[PDB]
DNA sequence: TTTTTTT
């Protein structure tokens, strides 16, 4: 709900005032509705009342009594001849706890700022608007340093912004606070004005005996140096400085590690329990990758789902096989510790290969799905100090496949064992360091003649699967051949690059996950498939 | 004056237990390298016993603690037990002694204040946590001690972090620093409060004026850079980084640094002045077979190894692995078909002790593939700094070179460089386990190799389906790849059982696995060895005792012989002919071989087979043709 | 400059003989190089055979049997292991480095080719 | 030619020795100070016996010597190249050596056989010796 | 640190 709206600080100061009330407020009628008539009279952007609802119980005094409350806010909203300033709300929260509401006030931002300006005499520095900043504004960004010793920013993503499509609610990476800056030049420069507006009042106050030559000594100061907001310099150095309050010490490491949890074009997809949800609001998972296929949840009365899942039947006609590949497709969507498996896909002429794979692996995306070279698997390997760049290429994403064989490759079966088994792969990144990542990815080659296996001990036989495609697409030449049916080139040229597809099929992956989560513990081997088994 | 006050506050018991007086008289040792201040503490705590006599003995004294326990003792135990015995007293005089720096520099520069001074005044309130060094690349590297109560990645408590920038020092400018500059104020304030007499208050009034404008500096980014590059000399220690992971003795764990010293190893989790960065996320709990993870473990240890004296091998090798230092030149060979739990260790062993103390090392490294020495090759300087190495790959039966089992097994010095780094020298300090699948062959027959090498065969197979009433099949578990060894608390019970082996080593021998007794490995050695001596199958083979034959073999015959059966049974691999001479020369032949009128070596008789059967009836050939009880990880001390 | 390693009886180029033992462009190294087979030298050049000296070691230390032979004697490890890492150990053998440096430089004018040991050029 | 005392001057005859200030570009040299030609100092004395020794036959060491001596001039000279040949320990690999030593690093090189025995090869790799006499007269 | 060029 965003009770405490991540571009208004206000809410948050005023919420920590509500907290401040007595709780005599709390599960009351009028009072309750005293004090909401008032905040309503000092704003009406639906703001206090929602943290009324969150900071006291929301309609514990009357079940059902929420639309009495929007109908006397919406009376608080129209003119009302009455109009109670925020001034009695900070008088009823000096009477319930004056020590209590000191404290609380002491750590608002603009507490801060006035601290420093008049225990400075005027002079503002990079480090004091640093800290109102970070005050105001610390809860939407991030710093962290990376590999190379270098200050990262990241900013979380709300969705009115101008945004990258698929970037909402989750952090984007920045190598410039952009927000920031424009923030310092915007909403900084309006609670600047207050501060002058404060300094004003206090020189409007009678002379006494010579606190009015300081005033205006103070007020000239304050004047010369607001104009440094709007100064590159400044704003250069007040970033610089911002940087060591919004570190987070381990915000890299942990940014994207969690399995569960995948981003996409509309949030985050939790597959923690069946069923899966979307969290499409606030939290405190730290989420970087994404893919831009948006989730809707599988529904086979859907055109799109109905073609997708006709179109499996037509690529798979064997019921077990066609069960076994989308429970092993369906894996792809994890990034974790997978069991050791492998599946080779053969077929003749025109079959389902580079439009079933690579389906998933444009539903998957960029970062989470990778096209990978045959040079991996079947050419020796080079000395480990050479930065591989394409054995790189599966660090972090859980789905990978193989689409080229010159002419019936022979593989070498160190690789396979060294990319299919759960254990740790140790490799240089191009004009990096040496480093050890873990295998998570599920890996499907598509030939056309064969894969020669050299060896024949266990250690290769038991992660290896072989699939055989019974069916030939040709469109112009379909005889009465059953195997043989004509074909559509949409399902290469338009049916792959349209996102409702891409959002169907994604919704197919989650289901058939969610059913082998479900009927088996998530162990592929369970899975009974004579088909596949005589085949291999 | 200010270390003479801490001082000061030490109890009278530092006088009366002597390893501790001769401790503090070996920090200040280190502190003054003279006796002055010494002597100024031999007088403040004890005047009387030997009072002005032995004052040469106390200085005799200091010389030999000055040479002596080989870890510098130095301020910061000091300044620390003051704060342990005296933390009140601790927390007043540094409170104001930082304060009269700050106070003399603003009175003796009219309230102008520069990076320097600052700096001073900042390195006095904060220097020991923070130290500077320069690295191999020449650029200067901020480290942090990092206290309990901090923003802290994990693991990484009571140790020496690396900063790209002080954050923590910059803040503590801004904050901290600001404080007593406030301080600064306040006196400033009495002194105008006291009469103007003259001028002085005219004085205060300028001086107040300058140093107000000059208070608003420490907040300024352009000022804080400057004072924290003038700090970079204060801070410096010039002996950190190449201290830095040097003592043997010492592991970073999660929870501190575990030290193996002295049995029983402990767990240092205070202040300490030990220069310890890398470490392992591993929690360290003392060894307790009641744990069920620790149970769980030891009935997978025993399951895998069936005898007991072959077990207590491998558990002492492996627990060497935590140790850094110089071990002995050892190499152990497990070979098995894939179907026993010899992967599962190793992977364990690798997982307890982290990326910086065990790394994975491709079998390139001993096959084929030359070392460089000369381009970048990072793959090398993966064993740079580590305890542990463990071969994980084995294509087709690879044939292993002799030459870089010389060199990486033996405990000498290699060199090699990385990116941005030179052509550096280290040692070698890992033990080295290598998995085999279908098999190793030795091409030699060295007697210094094979005095290095050990071998031991997997017994024991594991099935996932059928699981037949084989004593030496059980069945598998999914979750002992896949979640037994991401859990934190199977690594915490494993580390724990290296260490209860370790310190079993340590305690029945005398660290020696040399001495450790096991005729199972001494008898698979020797049958590995006499099955790796192609030279004597060959004799056996193809030469038969010909009684009264004429046929004339030079060793060139036995040679080309040799090496056709040698390509034939073993891998195909070209031969030197004088040195396939000098092999067969030494052996059986010799009895046949004998020197020509023409000084040529000859074998007398002996026809060959020279193919399959075909051999001399006559004179036939010529080549000659406990129990656990009830706890297995404890054992006989003294079989 | 000292070669120690040795796989499997290493032949060597009789060029590089010549090119980095000869006084050309600095050499200032005194060289040693060790085998434990065999180091086959191809040529007969006179002057590549003058710069070559030979010798053939004598003893073998023998650890678990020892035998009551005079050539073969009773060894301890620890002169590889521990004894070569001790600082004392270190300076002693410096201090007879440079002992037997100003011998060399007092009973002969520093020439090597002056010292006579008839064993030496017999086994070269 | 850059030397160790000034410049020499082989424009005319006699080369001359410049030792003040002048207008000509010169920044590589030789370690070699430059004194005129004496017979009669020990050294050149001592170098003309040594000559005379390693070359018996008049004609052909004056012919060795008028090649040799063009090694100090960088200009555009005679495609010749000399091909010195013997039993053992002769004159060669000390006359040689002498020239190079007194032309230095900058005026002459050591060549290695590669460049002549074999392994010419196709000019994408760098062969990485040919520009070991770039701008040297030996 | 790569390109290279190792070859
Ligand atoms: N289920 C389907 N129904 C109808 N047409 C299909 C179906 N699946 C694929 N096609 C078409 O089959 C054609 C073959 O393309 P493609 O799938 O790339 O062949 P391929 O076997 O994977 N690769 P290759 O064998 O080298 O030609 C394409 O034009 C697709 O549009
Ligand atoms: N002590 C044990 N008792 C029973 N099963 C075990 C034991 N240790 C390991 N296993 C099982 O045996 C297998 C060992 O892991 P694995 O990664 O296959 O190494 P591996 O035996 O060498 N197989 P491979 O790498 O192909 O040679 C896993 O399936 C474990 O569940
Ligand atoms: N003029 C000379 N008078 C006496 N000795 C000389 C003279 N010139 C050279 N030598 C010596 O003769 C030896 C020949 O060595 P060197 O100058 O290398 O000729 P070389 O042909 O290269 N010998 P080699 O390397 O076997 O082919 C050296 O010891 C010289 O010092």
């Amino acid at each position: 709900l965003s009770i405490l709206m991540l571009h208004d600080p206000e809410a948050r100061y005023l919420h920590k005032i509500l907290n401040l009330l007595p709780p005599e407020y709390y599960v009351e009628y009028p009072l309750w509705s005293n004090v909401v008539f008032a905040l309503a009279n000092t704003s009406a952007n639906y703001r206090p009342l929602a943290e009324w609802f969150s900071q006291k119980c929301p309609e514990k005094w009357n079940t059902g009594g929420k639309e009495k409350l929007e109908k006397l806010w919406n009376d608080a909203s129209h003119h009302t001849e009455k109009k109670i300033t925020k001034r009695s709300i900070m008088y009823w929260a000096h009477k319930h706890a004056p020590q209590q509401y000191k404290e609380i006030v002491e750590q608002g931002y603009f507490s801060i700022l006035a601290e420093y300006v008049y225990s400075y005499n005027g002079m503002l520095e990079h480090y004091m608007i640093a800290k109102v900043i970070y005050a105001m504004m610390g809860n939407k960004f991030v710093v962290d340093v990376d590999s190379n010793g270098k200050y990262v920013w990241f900013e979380f993503v709300l969705p009115g912004q101008p945004m990258n499509q698929g970037e909402i609610w989750k952090w984007r990476k920045e190598v410039n606070p952009d927000e920031l800056h424009i923030y310092i030049s915007e909403n900084f420069s309006r609670v600047m004005d207050r501060i002058t507006e404060h300094i004003k009042y206090h020189l409007s106050q009678p002379h006494e005996s010579n606190i009015l030559n300081y005033y205006k000594k103070l007020l000239k100061a304050f004047e010369r140096s607001k104009s440094k907001i709007f100064n590159d310099s400044f704003k250069k150095g007040v970033i610089r400085q911002a940087e060591f309050l919004f570190r987070q010490r381990s915000f890299i490491q942990t940014l994207d590690t969690n399995p569960h949890l995948l981003g996409v074009g509309n949030g985050v997809l939790s597959i923690e329990t069946i069923p899966a949800k979307l969290i499409n609001h606030f939290h405190e998972h730290p989420i970087h990758q994404y893919t831009h296929i948006c989730y809707v949840p599988f529904n086979p009365e859907n055109p799109w789902t109905k073609l997708l899942l006709n179109a499996l039947q037509d690529i798979i006609p064997e019921l077990d096989a066609r069960l076994w590949i989308m429970f092993y497709l369906s894996t792809a969507i994890f990034r974790g510790l997978k069991e050791a498996l492998m599946l080779l896909w053969l077929g003749g002429g025109c079959n389902g290969k580079t439009f079933l794979m690579r389906l998933v692996a444009m539903v998957l995306g960029d970062h989470y799905a990778s096209k990978l070279n045959i040079s991996l698997l079947t050419s020796c390997r080079e000395t480990a100090e050479k930065p591989n760049s394409a054995f790189m290429r599966l660090k972090g994403r859980g789905y990978g496949y193989f689409e080229e064989t010159n002419k019936s490759e022979v593989l070498n079966t160190s690789r396979l064992k060294e990319m299919v088994n759960p254990g740790d792969v140790t490799a240089r990144e191009l004009n990096q360091k040496q480093e050890s990542f873990q295998m998570t990815a599920t890996m499907v080659a598509a030939s056309n003649y064969n894969f020669i296996i050299d060896t024949t001990d266990h250690g290769t036989w038991r992660r290896l699967r072989h699939y055989r495609s019974k069916v030939k697409f040709c469109h112009n030449p379909d005889p009465s051949n059953p195997y043989e049916k004509k074909e559509d080139p949409r399902f290469i040229h338009e049916y792959i690059m349209d996102p409702d597809c891409q959002n169907a099929f994604f919704s197919i992956l989650v289901y058939f996950w969610e059913k082998l989560q479900k009927e088996y513990n998530g162990q592929i081997k369970k899975v009974f498939c004579p088909t596949i088994e005589s085949e291999t | 004056r200010y270390l003479h006050k801490i001082l000061n506050l030490l109890p009278p018991e530092y006088y009366v237990e002597y390893p501790l007086w001769s401790n503090v008289v070996f920090a200040l040792a280190n502190t003054s390298a003279n006796y002055r201040p010494l002597a100024e503490w031999f007088s403040q705590k004890c005047p009387e016993k030997w009072n002005t006599g032995g004052k040469e003995k106390l200085e005799k004294l200091w010389n030999d603690a000055s040479h002596h326990t080989e870890k510098k003792i130095t301020k910061r135990s000091i300044m620390y037990w003051a704060h342990k015995h005296a933390p009140q007293q601790y927390k007043e005089i540094v409170e104001q002694g930082y304060f009269s720096i700050l106070a003399e520099y603003v009175y003796s520069y009219n309230g102008m204040l520069e990076h320097y001074m600052i700096a001073k005044v900042i390195y006095a309130m904060m220097g020991n946590k923070f130290v500077v060094d320069v690295d191999s690349n020449g650029k200067y590297v901020w480290f942090e001690f990092v206290l309990p109560g901090q923003p802290m990645n994990q693991g990484e408590i009571w140790k020496w972090r690396k900063e790209v920038n002080p954050d923590e020092l910059h803040i503590y400018i801004s904050e901290n620093f600001s404080r007593v500059m406030d301080r600064i104020t306040e006196h400033i304030k009495y002194h105008l409060s006291q009469p103007h007499e003259s001028n002085i208050l005219n004085y205060y009034k300028k001086l107040l004026k300058a140093f107000e404008r000059s208070k608003s500096k420490i907040f300024n980014d352009s000022f804080k850079k400057g004072v924290i590059r003038q700090a970079e000399f204060l801070f410096r220690q010039r002996s950190f980084i190449q201290t830095l992971d040097t003592n043997p003795h010492l592991l970073g764990v999660g929870n501190g640094v575990l030290s193996i010293e002295t049995i029983p190893a402990k767990l240092i989790n205070h202040f300490h002045e030990h220069p310890i960065h890398q470490y392992t996320h591993i929690c360290y709990v003392p060894f307790n077979p009641e744990n069920p993870w620790t149970k769980l473990l030891l009935n997978a240890l025993q399951d895998i190894i069936p005898e007991l004296d072959a077990r207590l091998w491998i558990m002492f090798y492996l627990s060497t692995a935590i140790f850094r230092g110089l071990k002995e030149a050892l190499m152990l060979l497990w070979l098995g078909g894939g179907c026993n739990g010899k992967t599962f260790l190793m992977r364990l062993v690798a997982m307890v002790l982290g990326d910086h103390y065990a790394s994975k090392l491709n079998i390139s490294l001993l096959t084929s593939c030359r070392e460089t020495a000369e381009k970048p090759n990072s793959a090398f300087m993966r064993l740079k700094g580590r305890g542990y190495g463990y071969f994980e790959e084995t294509n087709k039966s690879e044939v292993l070179n002799t030459s870089r089992l010389k060199e990486m097994v033996n405990p000498g010095d290699v060199t090699a460089r990385e990116l941005n780094q030179k052509q550096e020298s280290f040692q070698m300090t890992a033990t080295m386990v290598a998995a085999s699948n279908y098999n190793f062959i030795i091409d030699t027959t060295d007697h210094g190799t094979w005095r290095r090498l050990r071998h031991y065969r997997s017994k024991v197979k594991f099935c996932h389906n059928p699981d037949p009433s084989n004593p030496y099949e059980k069945k598998e578990d999914p979750r002992f790849i896949h979640e037994y060894i991401m859990d934190p608390d199977c690594q915490n019970a494993f580390f724990s059982i290296l260490v209860y082996f370790w310190e079993k080593l340590q305690k029945e021998y005398n660290g020696q696995i040399k001495k450790v007794f096991c005729p199972t490995i001494e008898s698979e050695t020797e049958a590995y060895r006499k099955s790796q001596d192609t030279l004597h199958r060959f004799i056996t083979e193809r030469v038969v005792e010909s009684p009264s034959a004429e046929t004339v073999y030079n060793l060139s015959e036995v040679v080309t012989a040799y090496a056709e059966w040698y390509n034939t049974n073993i891998n195909v691999k070209r031969h030197i002919a004088l040195e396939l001479s000098q092999e067969l020369e030494n052996s059986v032949l010799e009895k046949y071989l004998q020197w020509s009128p023409n000084k040529t070596r000859i074998l007398k008789g002996c026809r060959i087979l020279h193919k399959f059967e075909t051999l001399q009836p006559g004179e036939s050939y010529i080549g000659v043709s406990c129990e656990p009880k009830n706890k297995w990880w404890e054992w006989s001390p003294n079989p």
